[PDB]
């Protein structure tokens, strides 16, 4: 019912009346007589193609990849072009469509002349959610932290990685934790840190001490209303090291 | 509709030799991407005989598309030009290593997956059917330590680059289509992402489709252990090293130098290899000559060591303290292989069953 | 096919022309010789042409085509068989191929630990009496060809491979000079163009179609040869199967392979011993070949639906983990001791019994051990050593050489000290111990010898020859061991295995 930017859309049109040949996979949407159009505010794909699931099933399907706009920093690392803004493709599956931070998507089908059917959805940014897997850790254990922000699914067909900041009371400088996506379109990220007590914090190692709270924070560059395109909210989670 | 799958979900970060850096000679990595042997064996500065040979990752990519099985009892190939893309991404920035599907061509790495002419980019070449009736295709591609987005962390590497093009040169332009930013170098860090995308020219619906698999680079710290704590002098001990950093190729069992381990005791301090004190190598009688994997994909290495009589013309005592030390260049702490170190230790004993003297009368 | 042979199509579809004429007095075909010297192998290629009374007064030109899998140059001509007609040369342009294309197969042979180059040619279809083949390097055009007199640009244009041979089909070993000549050029490899030149005698006629085959094979390893990426074998094998009956469309052939061990890998004999083209070919396996790398035979086929669809079969070629055993747990003086090695990979021929013998050469590190006098020092140990026998973890060797002058307590050296005791079994090499395969293709090797009363200990093994002690010692109360080194275990890597037993006395 609601999507996110750079998210993958699947469309199912159940139109049995377009099963012209019982032994051929039927195509809809590629002609002036029978057009379809997938559009967001600002950009559209016209004469898009949808294909039949099986030869005599009468169900048509397709997929389009949202792309967002090229002028942003979802990472917050200061160089733009995190999400390429591209629009092309006229196949059942190879659709690319540009999008805005707050937007709407619609799919239109003219099955007979001077009648159309439409399906609509919303496109909204989302807040981040960060938590350690366990409340307490040992002084020599290893740490994994889970962050959930569907807006960071920059590639829906690939696994994505971004850097969370990890520091402790002992060392405020801390480390940059690289979290990674569990699956190509789940938008859930996880990473691993070593706990040292007798050495410097470097890479994924974090110098800590007994009863020393550790902190991991994620800067949400993709935040919906009431916040603006420029607001940079910080979500962080903490855990205590008690032996 | 095709599917593509990668060899493994997690990969070690690759490293290099001293021959890759243009930095001045030193007795330590000094921020270079090398994996030195234990310090007790190092002679002055690090030279070619005092580090593990170049560690290049080898991955295997398989595409399961029956539509390319034209010959049902004969060899086939995936002949669809540039239908497979291999890329390394770090956050937003991306680097495309090459294409497969077309006849092999000398090219360069692409920066940002952005380059206008695809003929300029490296092609890995046409893939081959694993069996005549399988319908599955495989590619073998080699990933060096220099292949990824430019970063400030790797400015310490005075990197000389392997010229992918026909020319002989050690500049970033010879291997990448775009020069690196000043104060930055191209490299792989821990937490980077490897993805392959397959552009199926005919899917279940008869049109184009893109399918993908992904994996992460990672480094882990080693566990060193033995079969039992106490050994009789001259007995055989089983020594085990758990370094996932070292399973560079899944298909083969990787071999690693035995000089990585330290033997320090009252008798002598030695590397238990060809770089130890004179006659130490023969005093241990390793079988095999050095570490070896216990299978294709285990990351577990075993060696059989005989407890010496006399290391350096000094004989071992009963109950003597023996420490085994391995320096894991590339712990969990380090971001690249080089950089920080962590020491993993094992303690073992010669046996101490007291003696008695008896007389008849 | 295995690895990357350099077939006649390596640079795309070749270009071939035939010609009549005579060799120049400076031609490598008239002045060269095959004597492993630059003076003999390396030269330039000059000729004088008389095709003025040829049809249309041009050199015979051909239409070329290449087989997909068999890699056979088929040239179509106008068939001429007249008493006037005759040809002498053939010049081939190998398409785009350059020294970059050649150097990815041919190895240096001086900067490679173990390397051998082989050339395989079949020109039987021409019906010649003698043939000579030379590889051509140049920065100009292979066709049209130019003599040195007109183009004074290059120091040398030709490399001689075969000289005036009477065999139209042969599988030859190239000399070091050929490998030295390919890597010797100062020019960058991309600019230099490569091609074949041939000289004939007794080619009186040409048919409508003729076939030519020319390949380069390479075998060896680089560095230690421990890593898989460091082992290479480049070869192509063609099966000339035979029809079972008159009207039976069934065609019968065989394959066989030799797995490489630490001994045969050092000898160029093992690689030149295979038959690349026959009804029963053989090929070399450098390591375990399973799954995607399993050897496969391909047959291009014209189907009943009219489309050309290949058919293929593969079979895996595993390696085997060797075991070595000793028949008894305790021996006594002058007891027969029998050693057996169960390694299937050591069977290299199915027709003949396979035998391994002990080395007697005081100038090599593999002395008084079962293996080869030819040897090298590598990471895993010594490359020429396959089996040896030790008393108290020390090599059982005869006191001979230059370092046997120690007298010990008295003024008698250990060698004469043994002789006074009537002992002739001075070491493993002197008992006549050999490993003999039980059957033609059983894969089980057995040897035996008799335990001596005295032996001479080796003081220092780090010198060649070994340094021997000054006094003989009894064998009683010492353990006896046998050590076998498997060059290829179940994984294709190098490991050592052994067995032990005790010598006793009463």
């Amino acid at each position: 019912k609601v999507y996110s930017w750079t998210d993958k859309v699947y469309i199912t049109i159940v139109a049995p009346d377009h099963n012209f040949d019982s032994d051929l996979v039927d195509e809809i949407g590629e002609t002036d007589s029978d057009p379809i159009k997938v559009s967001t505010r600002g950009f559209d794909l016209d004469n898009y193609k949808l294909v039949e699931t099986g030869t005599d099933t009468g169900i048509f399907t397709g997929e389009v990849i949202l792309t967002g706009f090229t002028a942003h920093d979802a990472d917050g690392d200061g160089n733009t072009g995190d999400a390429t803004g591209t629009t092309s493709g006229s196949g059942p599956t190879d659709g690319l469509l540009a999008t805005d931070d707050d937007d709407g998507l619609t799919v239109s089908f003219e099955f007979s002349e001077d009648e159309t059917i439409v399906g609509s959805a919303l496109i909204r940014w989302n807040i981040g959610e960060v938590q350690w897997l366990e409340a307490s850790y040992p002084a020599s254990g290893t740490g994994v932290v889970r962050v959930i922000d569907p807006d960071m699914n920059l590639d829906p067909e690939a696994v994505d990685n971004f850097e969370v900041d990890v520091w402790s009371d002992s060392d405020a400088g801390g480390i940059d934790l690289t979290v990674t996506e569990t699956n190509e379109a789940t938008g859930i990220f996880e990473g691993t840190v070593f706990f040292t007590t007798l050495d410097e914090s470097s890479g994924h190692r974090l110098r800590v001490s007994e009863g020393d709270t550790v902190t991991a924070e994620y800067e949400d560059n993709t935040l919906p209303d009431p916040y603006t395109t420029a607001d940079e909210l910080d979500i962080t989670a903490t855990s205590l090291i008690g032996t | 509709t095709g599917s593509v799958s990668l060899d493994r979900t997690v990969y070690p970060v690759p490293f290099g030799t001293i021959a890759d850096s243009s930095k001045a000679a030193n007795a330590a990595p000094n921020g270079r991407s090398v994996f030195p042997i234990h310090a007790t064996g190092i002679t002055s500065t690090i030279d070619s005989t005092e580090e593990l040979p170049t560690g290049d990752l080898t991955i295997h990519v398989r595409i399961n598309d029956p539509d390319f099985d034209e010959n049902p009892a004969g060899e086939d190939a995936m002949d669809q030009d540039n239908a497979l893309k291999i890329s390394v991404i770090r956050g937003s920035d991306s680097v495309v290593l090459g294409y497969a599907g077309a006849s092999e061509r000398t090219g360069k790495i692409d920066v940002g997956g952005n380059n206008g002419t695809i003929s300029n980019i490296r092609s890995f070449g046409e893939m081959d059917e694993i069996a005549p009736d399988a319908g599955i295709f495989e590619l073998d591609v080699n990933i060096k330590f220099t292949d990824g987005p430019a970063s400030a962390q790797c400015n310490s590497h005075d990197t000389l680059y392997t010229a992918l093009d026909g020319t002989t040169g050690k500049a970033d332009t010879n291997r990448f289509d775009d020069g690196a930013a000043s104060g930055q170098e191209y490299c792989i860090l821990q937490g980077d992402i490897l993805q392959v995308e397959y552009t199926d020219p005919a899917d279940a619906s008869g049109d184009a489709n893109t399918v993908t698999d992904s994996a992460t680079f990672d480094l882990r710290n080693g566990v060193l252990q033995s079969d039992k704590s106490v050994y009789i002098i001259g007995s055989d001990m089983i020594l085990t090293l758990i370094e996932p950093d070292f399973d560079l190729d899944n298909d083969s069992a990787e071999t690693y130098d035995l000089d990585l381990i330290e033997w320090d005791s009252d008798a002598a301090t030695t590397t238990m290899g060809n770089k130890g004190v004179t006659g130490a190598a023969a005093a241990f009688d390793p079988e095999p000559t050095d570490f070896r994997e216990t299978g294709d994909s285990t990351g577990i290495f075993q060696i059989v060591i005989e407890i010496p009589e006399s290391l350096s013309n000094d004989k071992l005592e009963r109950g003597e303290e023996i420490i085994l030390e391995y320096t894991d260049w590339g712990p969990s702490g380090s971001d690249y292989v080089g950089d920080e170190d962590e020491d993993v230790n094992l303690t073992i004993y010669t046996s101490n069953f007291g003696a008695t003297v008896e007389l008849d009368q | 096919r295995t690895g990357d042979p350099f077939t006649i199509d390596e640079g795309g579809t070749p270009s071939l022309i035939f010609t009549n004429g005579t060799n120049g007095d400076d031609s490598i075909f008239d002045t060269g010789a095959i004597n492993n010297t630059s003076a003999g192998q390396v030269g330039n290629f000059t000729l004088n042409i008389n095709v003025t009374r040829f049809s249309s007064a041009t050199n015979i030109t051909s239409t070329e085509s290449i087989d997909t899998f068999s890699k056979r140059l088929i040239s179509a001509q106008t068939a001429n068989s007249s008493a006037n007609f005759d040809v002498d040369f053939a010049i081939i342009d190998l398409g785009s191929a350059t020294l970059e294309t050649l150097k990815e197969t041919v190895v240096d042979e001086d900067n490679t630990a173990v390397g051998f180059n082989f050339f395989n040619y079949d020109v039987r279809s021409l019906g010649a009496d003698t043939v000579s083949i030379a590889l051509l390097n140049t920065t100009g055009n292979i066709l049209p060809w130019v003599n040195n007199d007109t183009r004074n640009v290059d120091k040398n244009n030709a490399i001689l491979l075969v000289s005036n041979s009477t065999n139209s089909q042969a599988y030859v070993d190239l000399t070091n000079a050929v490998s030295d000549a390919v890597y010797g050029s100062t020019n960058t490899d991309s600019n230099v163009n490569i091609g074949f030149a041939m000289y004939f005698t007794g080619v009186g006629d040409l048919a409508a179609k003729e076939v030519i085959v020319m390949d380069f094979f390479s075998f060896g390893f680089t560095d230690d040869g421990v890593q898989s990426s460091e082992r290479f074998a480049n070869q192509i094998i063609r099966i000339e199967a035979e029809e079972t009956g008159d009207n039976t469309s069934t065609f019968e052939g065989s394959l066989e392979y030799v797995m490489v061990n630490q001994i045969n890998i050092q000898d160029a004999g093992t690689f030149s011993g295979i038959t690349p083209i026959a009804d029963d070919p053989s090929f070399i396996v450098i390591e375990d070949l399973t799954d995607e790398d399993a050897p496969r035979v391909n047959y291009n086929d014209l189907g009943a639906d009219g489309v050309t669809t290949p058919v293929s079969d593969q079979e895996e070629a595993p390696s085997h983990s060797g075991v070595v055993s000793l028949n008894a747990d305790s021996y006594k003086i002058a007891d027969t001791v029998v050693i057996t090695v169960e390694d299937l990979d050591l069977n290299v021929d199915s027709d003949l019994i396979d035998i391994f013998t002990v080395v007697s050469d005081n100038s090599k590190a593999t002395d008084d051990a079962v293996g080869s006098a030819t040897t090298q020092s590598l990471s895993f140990g010594e490359l020429g050593r396959l089996l040896d026998v030790t008393f108290d973890d020390v090599i059982w060797s005869t006191p001979d050489g230059a370092n046997n002058t120690a007298t010990g307590n008295d003024s008698d050296t250990c060698s004469t000290e043994l002789s006074n005791a009537g002992i002739t079994d001075t070491g493993l090499g002197a008992t006549g111990f050999t490993l003999v395969e039980t059957g033609a293709a059983t894969g089980v090797f057995v040897g035996d010898f008799q335990i001596p009363s005295f032996w001479c200990r080796v003081s220092d093994t780090t010198t060649t020859p070994y340094t021997y002690a000054g006094d003989e010692e009894t064998t009683t109360g010492l353990d006896i061991e046998v050590n076998y080194v498997d060059f290829r275990d179940a994984s294709g890597e190098i490991v050592e295995v052994g067995d032990s037993a005790g010598v006793r006395a009463n």
